[PDB]
């Protein structure tokens, strides 16, 4: 039944012309499609999903791939498909043209990641990091990788802590305030990343093969997700130990100099931010010169004014 | 050590310049091979393997291992010629680490990032295989046949982040080394995409 | 839970959700599923939540019912509660994504409500300051004028939001008292007191927003008296 | 079976606003030929081959 | 339909952590607490939840969850919702009979009025007081009539919160009207005259 209806399809769909009024066309189709069942390697869409990912960033549509993430989980939830390895392979040409337990385990992790402490994993501050509680029951390996992973979280932590003290204080002057705000962008995307993990770690039922998925979640899986967070959060927290006592100016002059690292994913978010940052500045500066004047508190202005 | 060392010298540089910035052998030969496949899959981020002790050489070269005097001298074989992925992985994790500081020029630093995002596929392989390994389907052959040219990938990296390194070569200096082994490795296009990919890189800051 | 949840945000507390007069909206933490990050995300949404509660009984008590007392002040809960209507309508929007699909982790709700996670704490800054400071009258107008200038995008445009209401009310009261000569006082509350009446108003400088030129002011002052006069 | 229909019903959702999304450049007819298809056992490039020339006769 | 009648309600519906609430709620009071003994609360659907809610804000007199309690409107405690739970449920309903109290003393001010003069003295203040408590009523009711029928075309799940706040502006003149009424009419007793009361009215009105 399928290559007939496959080629009434493709013919009388694809064209306007009916596969009753076209003939070679068809049989050059099916005959291309004739002698080919599918590859020997592994068909995990893990991989495809990845390499999805990997062209959304090639497109700078990040947010797109977040939801192209999401929907790939309304796929894996309704069980519906057998064979979604070939039909993201089609997608993917067709978007090219327009452009105890390891569950426990990760459970605890992720509770990490959003900036608390898990179970048998903790925040050791006799360490000053994260640390396995209770290691004898889980192996040397599985306690590597958590604390591999949790070196996120605990990067986590202090731009939570520095963000939210930022966020308090309100002597530290708009451009800090702008800053704070705009630290906060980027805790956004954390947040909805870890909001997609976490909705993809069991679905809601085990549906399919496992969390309702047909691929359980493995630690490895986890690193690999991180690892742009990871560099992400890295590039974060150094800048913020950058910017310890710079105010207005200073902090400006601080950040375009940490704009000048040339790692373009890095650089580019730098310079989002001194965008950002600069553009109160920038208002700064057009009140000053359209009207000749313009107040402040704390002096973050290199114009200084006299009683 | 030797990282801190170079990167305080090369920040003072620009400071200077710039003036501003059971027995596994008693279990079956298939059993230990699952377990060994698995080691190494910890093995390949640096993780220690169940059955493998890294060796703590640090300072001096990339990571190497030392496999448990209990394993069978073919599976031992096998994994001394498959470990040299995991000091290939440490080299190019301490490489990225060191480029860090902004000392090094951003050329020297855009090098770097180039080379995580290869990081990032290698790790996606990796993936590839613990997928295989989830479905119980991986034999040690089709783990070295797989492994095979990113083997050769990895050393090639694993061979320009040395010779970085111990010429401490800083801007053109790193791209003459670019320059040097694009020719270096004519004949292969396992090296020359790469080669093509690095100058492209490190030239688009200078250029 | 999850509407429980957002009932609880809705000014609802549950069982699980206790609402201490002053301690707050807290958590019942006795559910057998209930987890440290979990916790931990019940305590930061809760946070919110006591805000709005906070939000709503000073709403209610200035504009209800007429110190503590003036145009300016139910102005000042009418507009509080316009912003905090956008809050509203994305917590219905997330209530009718959940009941669209179940999977969806509470993470999802506090990734979408972090929008206002910042702006809520500024906002109960600000009117905790109005409340203890007893800003009354034009005062209060130029009280947020002060914090207008603030470095957060959002609660920036929420401040210019409320101080374009006041600044409405207050163009109200300038326009009566100009196009007309006519003072309007529920408790003397206006940039602008009567004088001798006989000379017609006396300037009311202690009140006046930082914001106002005193030549804008004197030159009111005098359209008014002549205004009255004619 | 009405659940079945649901989930039909949704599945093609999904793959709707993927496409869109996706900008791939088909509609629903199209996208369910495609996927009764998927489950056929075809080569997917094989099939962007034949519908890349469709679409280029077609402007031709 | 009827539902007003005292038989219990079992009805079909997603099955999870938050549509089971009330009843995951209990196990867990039962299962951390043995002592806790189940208090009998009749389960109802939302549909009958907002049904009940727009016959009492149009004012219907026979109510089931709604208790008139000493002509004030109050809830009824033995009845629930699973998707909901007890104490925000109460919540609600009690919010909403502040305003089903307000409309029960503006239905029995009404009806005073309308008994339910060419002969007496003329009371035509009062007469156009419950004209324009008519109209408006009228138009709440139409509101409420077309939030009502949308509910009874028994489309896509609609929540009540989106009713609460369409009706929101309603509540809140609502409350202005109750206070207004209670300053100019209850305040001033009938002992006065019509003179008295008709002034006292009016002047709360014109303040």
């Amino acid at each position: 039944k399928s290559p007939n209806v496959l080629l009434q399809n493709l013919c009388c769909r694809i064209l306007g012309k009916s596969e009753a009024d076209v003939a070679q066309q068809f049989q050059y189709a099916v005959r291309v499609i004739g002698s080919n069942f599918a590859p020997t390697v592994e068909r995990d869409e893990f991989l495809v999903a990845e390499k999805i990912k990997k062209e959304l960033t090639r497109q700078r549509r990040e947010a797109d791939a977040a939801l192209f993430s999401e929907l790939h989980r309304k796929l894996h939830s309704q069980g519906v498909l057998k064979n979604k390895w070939s039909i993201l392979y089609l997608l993917l040409s067709l978007s090219e043209d327009p452009r105890v337990t390891e569950a426990a385990l990760v459970r605890d992790i992720l509770y990490v990641f959003q900036g608390i402490d898990g179970k048998h994993v903790k925040m050791s501050n006799a360490d000053n990091c994260y640390t396995v509680e209770g290691k004898a029951n889980l192996s040397k390996s599985l306690r590597d990788t958590a604390v591999r992973l949790a070196e996120l979280g605990w990067l986590h932590n202090k731009i939570r802590k520095y963000t939210d003290q930022r966020s308090l204080d309100r002597s530290f002057g708009l451009v800090g305030q702008s800053f704070c705000a705009a630290l906060h962008q980027e805790l956004r995307e954390y947040y909805r990343l870890l909001s997609v993990l976490h909705s993809q770690l069991q679905l809601e039922d085990d549906q399919g093969v496992n969390l309702g998925l047909e691929s359980s979640l493995t630690l490895r899986r986890l690193l690999v997700w991180t690892y742009d967070p990871k560099m992400r959060l890295k590039t974060l927290a150094a800048l913020v130990d950058h910017c310890q006592g710079r105010k207005g100016g200073e902090l400006a002059s601080a950040v375009h100099a940490y704009t000048k690292t040339g790692d373009p994913y890095a650089r580019s978010l730098v310079q989002h931010i001194l965008s950002l940052v600069s553009h109160p500045v920038l208002s700064f500066l057009y009140r000053w010169i359209y009207d000749g004047e313009l107040e402040d508190t704390y002096h973050e202005f290199f114009v200084a004014s006299d009683p | 050590q030797q990282s801190l060392e170079l990167t305080r010298k090369m920040l003072r540089d620009k400071q200077s310049k710039k003036n501003s910035g059971v027995p596994i052998g008693s279990l079956p030969l298939a059993s230990q091979e699952a377990a060994v496949v698995e080691d190494l899959l910890y093995v390949l981020v640096g993780v220690d393997g169940r059955y493998i002790s890294a060796q703590p050489l640090t300072g001096r070269q990339g990571r190497t291992f030392l496999v448990d005097p209990n394993l069978d001298l073919s599976i031992r074989e096998l994994v001394s010629r498959i470990l040299p992925v995991a000091a290939s992985y440490s080299t190019v994790t301490r490489f990225i680490e060191e480029k860090s500081s902004f000392e090094y020029g951003q050329v020297n630093h855009a090098l770097a990032a180039a080379m995580r995002t290869l990081v990032k596929e290698y790790l996606v392989l990796v993936t590839q295989l613990e997928q295989l390994q989830r479905q119980g389907l991986l034999s040690l052959q089709k783990l070295w046949f797989y492994i095979q040219p990113a083997m050769r990938s990895l050393d090639i990296l694993a061979s320009l982040a040395t010779s970085v390194d111990k010429g401490e070569c800083i801007g053109g200096a790193t791209l003459s080394l670019l320059h040097d082994r694009s020719f270096s490795y004519t004949g292969d296009s396992q090296a020359q995409e790469l080669c093509l990919h690095l100058t492209k890189a490190a030239s688009t800051p200078y250029f | 839970m999850i509407h429980e949840l957002l009932l609880a945000l809705s000014g609802y507390p549950g069982s699980i959700f206790t609402w201490n007069k002053r301690g707050g909206l807290q958590v019942s933490q006795d559910f057998p599923f209930l987890h440290p990050s979990e916790t931990s995300v019940l305590n930061r949404l809760c946070r919110l939540g006591t805000d709005y509660i906070r939000f709503t009984e000073f709403i209610e008590q200035y504009t209800g019912h007429v110190g503590l007392h003036g145009i300016y002040l139910r102005a000042f809960c009418t507009g509080l509660d316009s912003v905090l209507q956008p809050y509203r309508q994305a917590l219905l929007d997330l209530e009718q994504e959940f009941l669209a699909d179940p999977h969806l982790s509470i993470s999802h709700i506090n990734y979408s409500l972090d929008q206002f996670q910042l702006l809520f704490p500024s906002v109960m800054v600000v009117v905790e300051q109005i409340k203890s400071q007893k800003i009354h009258g034009c005062q209060i107008l130029e009280t947020v004028y002060k914090h207008s200038c603030g470095g957060l995008p959002p609660v920036r445009s929420a401040l210019e939001k409320i101080l374009a209401v006041c600044h409405g009310v207050m163009y109200k009261q300038l326009s009566a008292w100009m196009l007309h000569g006519l003072l309007l006082d529920q408790h003397e509350e206006f940039f602008i007191k009567q004088g001798p009446s006989s000379k017609q108003f006396s300037l009311r400088v202690e009140i006046l927003p930082s914001y106002i030129p005193v030549r804008v002011a004197e030159k009111i002052l005098f359209v008014g008296e002549s205004v009255q006069m004619f | 079976a009405a659940a079945n229909l649901n989930a039909v019903r949704e599945t093609m959702d999904v793959l709707l606003e993927i496409s869109r999304i996706l900008n791939t450049g088909l509609d629903m007819e199209t996208l369910s030929i495609c996927v009764r298809l998927c489950e056929q056992g075809i080569n997917p490039e094989a099939l962007s081959s034949v519908i890349k020339e469709l679409r280029k006769a077609t402007e031709a | 339909r009827q539902y007003w009648t005292t038989r219990s309600s079992k009805f079909p519906h997603s099955l999870h952590l938050h549509s089971n609430l009330a009843a995951v709620w209990d196990q867990h009071l039962y299962s951390s607490d043995p002592l806790y003994v189940p208090d009998d609360r009749v389960s109802v659907t939302e549909t009958q939840v907002i049904r009940e809610t727009l016959w009492l804000l149009s004012g219907v007199k026979k109510l089931f969850i709604f208790q008139l309690i000493d002509g004030k409107v109050a809830v009824r405690n033995n009845i629930m919702v699973t998707h909901l739970t007890h104490s925000c449920l109460r919540s609600v309903l009690e919010q909403i009979a502040a305003y089903g109290q307000v409309v029960f003393r503006l239905q029995e001010f009404i009806d005073e009025v309308m008994g339910h003069k060419s002969t007496d003295a003329p009371f035509r203040t009062y007469q156009a007081f419950m004209w324009a408590l008519y109209k408006y009523f009228i138009s709440f009711k139409e509101e409420l009539s077309e939030i009502e029928k949308c509910i009874i075309n028994n489309d896509t799940t609609v929540t009540l919160a989106i009713v609460v706040d369409k009706l929101s502006p309603r509540l809140a003149q609502l409350k202005v009207l109750h206070k207004v009424f209670s300053t100019g009419v209850a305040e001033v007793p009938p002992d006065t005259r019509n003179v008295v009361r008709a002034s006292h009215l009016l002047n709360t009105l014109y303040k």
